[PDB]
């Protein structure tokens, strides 16, 4: 099978997040469709899996703001997150598990991974640049820095 | 297209009767109608004929005009005939309609009467055969406010009609004449 | 070796045996054989079997309100698609939802913005073709049971009626795809030497004359606009797939046939036609004169979408003793196919552009017989009756029953 | 098959006309049910036909003011005319056509034909008679005349 | 035939096919036991 | 039975049978795949 995910790449802070991972060339018989998150500041983490009967399971650390639904008509399953803070920026995968023992089960048939960036900033020009990374040409180019306010800053010297 | 036909064809009983439908690019079809009776197909292509038809009905086509031939004319053949072809834009088009009459009784002259009002002027025309009668009015002829009765069969079985006109009480004109035409014969009767 | 479901059909054998009988003369008849009617009944019943596990779609036809969709549409086919905005029951049976769908003019009628209703639910409710099932034809081999033998014609000059000098038997028929067509036979089995003419009575104009090509002519029918499909839920587990917003411009569906190859093929047909009528008869081809849409227009399927083609630019010529002809093929969705009262189809739209490359094998013409001993015969396309579509593929077959008993005089005695 | 019509014999001017032709002893499979009109001043003239899936075909001269509907439940089909003027008085037949090519097709199974007369007059008495033809006895009785206003007049003399 | 519209239809019924529910509200006798199949 | 008049009924379903849709509203767990068949 092949799994493809889709969703917005920019969501505002304290806003309900949405994602949708579709399944092609297969069926949802006897599989645990799961969601996985790769963060750079906290490593790999687990979100939750869902079975085709509507029976769900979630991670205990994210319980209370996560909800995963299934729809076998359009052959896809979806994630929803609630009250997303600034620390939830990561890349999100969708994977599958075989039915049975989860003690030796390993995640297989991974997706591409849609990168989701969270923010609460606004449009502001640089004072020598949140919506657009500005380019300076006159030298060497240095990468940008994310501040705690959600802004950007760079430097360039010849 | 219009599929032009002769308006009326009159033949003696016992001989043939030919009707022509012109301007037909495609195969023709003929229908006959009688008053107070459902129409029946008689010749459903160029030459064929359906079951249950007498042997006096046949048709042929040469070029773009098609002719229907009658072998015997009787009292049961006094009917109108319509020719029919197929066209791409208007799916069915029909002809004008040819009337076939048989001479059961000989030619007799019509009789006309005229009456003055106390305000409509009446011209009554009775007892003529056959029914092909055209009328005319004179004063200087007038084209305004005249209506003609269609011919019909009475208990005499010999056709009659009428002609009416309404006149504003110009009683200016000192002469008023009503004219009849029956296959050549003209009778003039008239006056203040 | 889909609608034509072979999961309930037995697999065939590899390399089926064929025995060439030598001193036999069999009186074949392609117009009175009984396997064609059994094929038609099997196709109808199997089609109805394949329609059983799909969506019923009976509550759909609520009073529709349709505007003209007109966005950057081209000059021709203006006012064909409609933007209807109706509202429907959802998964919960106490709420509704206002939705929109795109429909053709040939699926909706006016009932009196003006209100519209579907053309189907004055007579019956259409049944959706649920989208796992495809309409592509696959070959089907007809076998014979024990005691019955299938005799196959092998005369190369065979008009379908009369005796055959060379007869061979076989247990299995060849690959016979149940192709859908009305005027131009598609993907059929070709002839061998010339183009052949088969009919009931060649001096009778009420019987469909049938011709089979020697070389194929390629046809490319495609639909250029980029439509999309959206899923609208009408209940707990039943989904109706409506046409979404179109990406790009709006164009009509083209159909291409090469001009010179079709002219050569028509030359072959008119050369083989005049052996039945005379060497001085002027032969003309005019376009069809049908009453409904299926007889007027060439109709087929393209993997989910049903086409209806004008085909006036092909049958327009007279014959006296890299340019491609284009045809404005048009699309309809509601399908009343096997001409039964009160049963129909909703075909869902196919996402993305669609392309079909096929080739024409036979034509179903109809004579226009004016009068006897004339000098001009004009031919028109036609059909509609689906028995003649499969009669061009089952002509070289017949079924017989063996009676192995027999008596003969001899000199012997039983003791 | 036998066909029979049913409808009003007097229709007021600028009003919607309606007629219904029923079918007995047959089925609606593969026939073109049609309508025909016989005017005494315009000859025989075609109205339109309907097929059993609702595929209609009207005459181009009367397109926009005619409507033919088919119903497979009560085994009948109907005609509707809109904005009827005084020149549409005729007798109306219903006939069928076979499915196939119309190039040689002919109308068969004709009905009786119900006369429909359209008027725009009112009730009045003769000044020596729209609702009742009056009889005068004292001579000769002669047929009536329809005026352009829709009234009647006769004459009688000994 | 339209799912949103309704009409007013009258008919005659015999006394053995209707029952009084709680003086002008009646229902068919078959409603609380079955659903009848009309002989086509 | 009379298909114009509704009623307000009450029942006891289990926790493993209802899903929150978001005094709070609820739906059955099996009403996005297929309707059931009650065992006679
Ligand atoms: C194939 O079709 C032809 C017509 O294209 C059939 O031949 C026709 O057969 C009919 C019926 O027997 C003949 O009609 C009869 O003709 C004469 C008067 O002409 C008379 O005996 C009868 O009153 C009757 O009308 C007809 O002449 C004949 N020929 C033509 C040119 O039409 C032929 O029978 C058909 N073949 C088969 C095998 O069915
Ligand atoms: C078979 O081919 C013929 C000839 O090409 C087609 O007939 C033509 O049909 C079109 C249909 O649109 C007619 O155009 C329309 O005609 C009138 C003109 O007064 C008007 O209403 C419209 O503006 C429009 O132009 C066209 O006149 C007609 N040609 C002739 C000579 O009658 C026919 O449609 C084809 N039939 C089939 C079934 O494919
Ligand atoms: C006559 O036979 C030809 C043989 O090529 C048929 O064309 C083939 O039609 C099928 C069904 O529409 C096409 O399959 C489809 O193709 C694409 C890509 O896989 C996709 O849309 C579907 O998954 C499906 O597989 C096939 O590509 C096409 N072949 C070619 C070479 O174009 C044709 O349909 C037949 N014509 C009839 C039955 O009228
Ligand atoms: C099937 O194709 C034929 C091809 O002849 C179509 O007949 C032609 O249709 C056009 C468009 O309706 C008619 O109008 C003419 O078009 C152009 C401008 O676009 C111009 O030559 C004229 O001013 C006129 O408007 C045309 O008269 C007509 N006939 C011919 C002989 O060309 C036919 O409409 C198509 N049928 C169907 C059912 O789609
Ligand atoms: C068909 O009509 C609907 C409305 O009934 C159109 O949908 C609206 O499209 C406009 C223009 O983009 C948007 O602002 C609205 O939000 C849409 N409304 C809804 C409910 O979707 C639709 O675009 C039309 N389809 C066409 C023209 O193809
Ligand atoms: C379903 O659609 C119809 C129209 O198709 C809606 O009818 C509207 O009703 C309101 C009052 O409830 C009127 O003010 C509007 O004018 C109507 N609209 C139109 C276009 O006529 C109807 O409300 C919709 N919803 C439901 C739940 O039935
Ligand atoms: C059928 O043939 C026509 C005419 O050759 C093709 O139409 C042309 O297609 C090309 C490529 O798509 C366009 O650039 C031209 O503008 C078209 N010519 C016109 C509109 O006059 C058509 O694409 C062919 N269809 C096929 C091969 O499916
Ligand atoms: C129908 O489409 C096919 C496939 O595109 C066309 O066949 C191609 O024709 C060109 C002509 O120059 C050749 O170069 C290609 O090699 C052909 N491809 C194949 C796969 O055969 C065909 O010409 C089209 N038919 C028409 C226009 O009548
Ligand atoms: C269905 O309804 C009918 C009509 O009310 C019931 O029949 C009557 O039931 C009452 C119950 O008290 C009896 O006293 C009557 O004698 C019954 N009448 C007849 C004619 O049978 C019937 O019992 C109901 N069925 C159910 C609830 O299963
Ligand atoms: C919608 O289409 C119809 C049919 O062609 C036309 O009469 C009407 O004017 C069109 N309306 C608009 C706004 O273009
Ligand atoms: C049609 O297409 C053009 C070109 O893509 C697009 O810009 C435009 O919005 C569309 N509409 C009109 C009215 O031109
Ligand atoms: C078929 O050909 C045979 C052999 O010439 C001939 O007897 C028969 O009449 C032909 N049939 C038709 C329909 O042409
Ligand atoms: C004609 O159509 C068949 C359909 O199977 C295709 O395979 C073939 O390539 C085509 N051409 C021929 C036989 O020349
Ligand atoms: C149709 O639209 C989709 C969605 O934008 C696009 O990916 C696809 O390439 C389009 N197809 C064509 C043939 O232009
Ligand atoms: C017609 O031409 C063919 C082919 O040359 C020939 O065999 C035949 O005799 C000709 N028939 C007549 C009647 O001239
Ligand atoms: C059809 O043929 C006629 C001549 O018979 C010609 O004038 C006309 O242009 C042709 N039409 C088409 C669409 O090929
Ligand atoms: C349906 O349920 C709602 C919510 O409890 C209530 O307001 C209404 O009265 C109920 N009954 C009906 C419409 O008969």
């Amino acid at each position: 099978v092949q799994l493809q995910e889709s969703g917005p790449g920019v969501v505002k802070s304290s806003e309900t997040l949405s994602l949708t991972c579709t399944v092609s060339g297969g069926s949802m018989g006897g599989t645990y469709w799961s969601w996985l998150r790769l963060s750079p500041g906290k490593g790999l983490e687990w979100i939750g899996y869902i079975f085709h009967t509507g029976e769900t399971n979630y991670s205990p650390s994210l319980k209370g703001r996560v909800s995963i639904s299934v729809d076998t008509s359009k052959n896809q399953f979806s994630l929803r997150l609630r009250s997303v803070t600034a620390a939830d920026t990561a890349v999100y995968f969708c994977a599958s598990l075989p039915r049975g023992q989860l003690v030796n089960a390993y995640f297989r048939n991974w997706g591409r991974g849609s990168l989701v960036s969270v923010t609460a900033a606004s449009t502001k020009g640089p004072s020598v640049y949140f919506p657009e990374p500005v380019t300076v040409s006159w030298v060497h180019t240095f990468p940008a820095v994310l501040q705690s306010s959600g802004l950007y800053s760079l430097s360039s010297v010849v | 297209y219009e599929l032009t036909q002769p308006p009326s064809v009159s033949v003696s009983p016992g001989q043939t009767a030919t009707i022509t439908c012109s301007g037909a690019s495609t195969n023709v079809c003929w229908y006959q109608v009688k008053p107070g009776q459902s129409p029946e197909v008689v010749i459903f292509e160029n030459y064929k004929r359906p079951s249950g038809i007498p042997d006096r009905f046949s048709g042929s086509k040469s070029g773009s005009t098609a002719t229907l031939t009658i072998r015997g004319t009787q009292a049961i053949d006094e009917a109108d005939y319509y020719c029919q072809v197929w066209d791409s834009f208007s799916t069915f088009v029909f002809g004008s309609g040819t009337q076939v009459t048989v001479l059961g009784q000989p030619k007799a002259n019509p009789t006309v009467t005229l009456f003055p009002p106390s305000a409509t002027l009446v011209c009554l025309i009775s007892d003529f055969y056959p029914g092909a009668v055209t009328v005319a009015w004179k004063a200087s002829p007038v084209k305004a406010g005249v209506e003609t009765t269609t011919p019909s069969k009475q208990s005499n079985n010999k056709y009659a009609a009428s002609s009416y006109l309404s006149l504003t009480p110009q009683w200016s004109h000192r002469s008023y004449s009503c004219q009849v035409t029956h296959e050549g014969s003209t009778v003039e009767k008239t006056a203040p | 070796d889909n609608v034509w479901a072979t999961h309930a059909c037995v697999p065939t054998d590899p390399n089926p045996q064929e025995i060439h009988l030598e001193n036999v003369t069999e009186e074949f008849n392609m117009w009175k054989n009984n396997m064609v009617e059994q094929m038609h009944t099997d196709i109808i019943s199997l089609w109805d079997q394949s329609l059983k596990p799909c969506v019923k779609l009976t509550p759909l036809c609520v009073t529709l309100q349709c505007t003209n969709v007109t966005n950057n549409i081209t000059d021709d086919m203006r006012g064909e698609l409609k933007n209807c905005s109706f509202n429907m029951t959802t998964e919960l049976r106490d709420k509704k939802q206002k939705v929109y769908s795109l429909f053709y003019r040939l699926d909706v009628v006016q009932i009196n913005n003006k209100e519209y209703r579907l053309i189907n639910c004055n007579t019956s409710a259409c049944t959706q073709a649920c989208p796992k099932v495809s309409f592509e034809p696959i070959p089907i081999h007809y076998c014979a049971p024990a005691g019955f033998a299938i005799l196959k014609c092998k005369d190369k000059k065979f008009n379908g009626t009369g005796p055959c000098p060379s007869v061979s038997t076989v247990q299995c028929t060849h690959g016979i795809k149940p192709v859908v067509s009305t005027q131009l036979l598609l993907n059929g089995s070709l002839a061998e030497e010339e183009v052949m003419i088969r009919s009931e009575n060649i001096t009778n104009n009420a019987k469909n004359i049938l011709v089979q090509f020697n070389t194929p002519v390629q046809i490319n029918c495609t639909r250029p606009n980029n439509n999309t499909r959206k899923s609208i839920r009408i209940g707990p587990g039943q989904a109706f797939y409506a046409t979404g917003d179109i990406i790009g411009d709006i164009r009509q569906a083209h159909c291409n046939v090469s001009k010179a190859t079709w002219n050569e093929t028509l030359g072959k047909v008119v050369k083989q036609l005049r052996k039945h009528f005379g060497n001085n008869t002027i032969i003309r081809f005019a376009n069809s004169s049908g009453g409904d849409l299926e007889v007027t227009t060439h109709s087929f399927n393209c993997g989910g979408e049903f086409f209806y083609c004008n085909t006036s630019g092909l049958f327009n010529s007279t014959w006296i003793s890299n340019d491609s002809i284009t045809l404005p093929c048009r699309i309809k969705q509601i399908i009343n196919m096997w001409q039964r009262i009160g049963q129909c189809m909703y075909a869902p739209p196919i996402q993305g552009v669609i392309r079909c490359v096929s080739n024409i094998t036979g034509l179903i013409l109809t004579r226009d017989g004016g009068s006897t001993n004339s000098t001009t015969e004009t031919f028109r396309p036609g059909g509609g009756d689906m028995r003649d579509n499969w009669r061009s593929e089952l002509y070289k077959y017949k079924v017989v029953k063996i009676e192995p008993l027999g008596v003969a005089p001899t000199r012997c005695k039983r003791r």
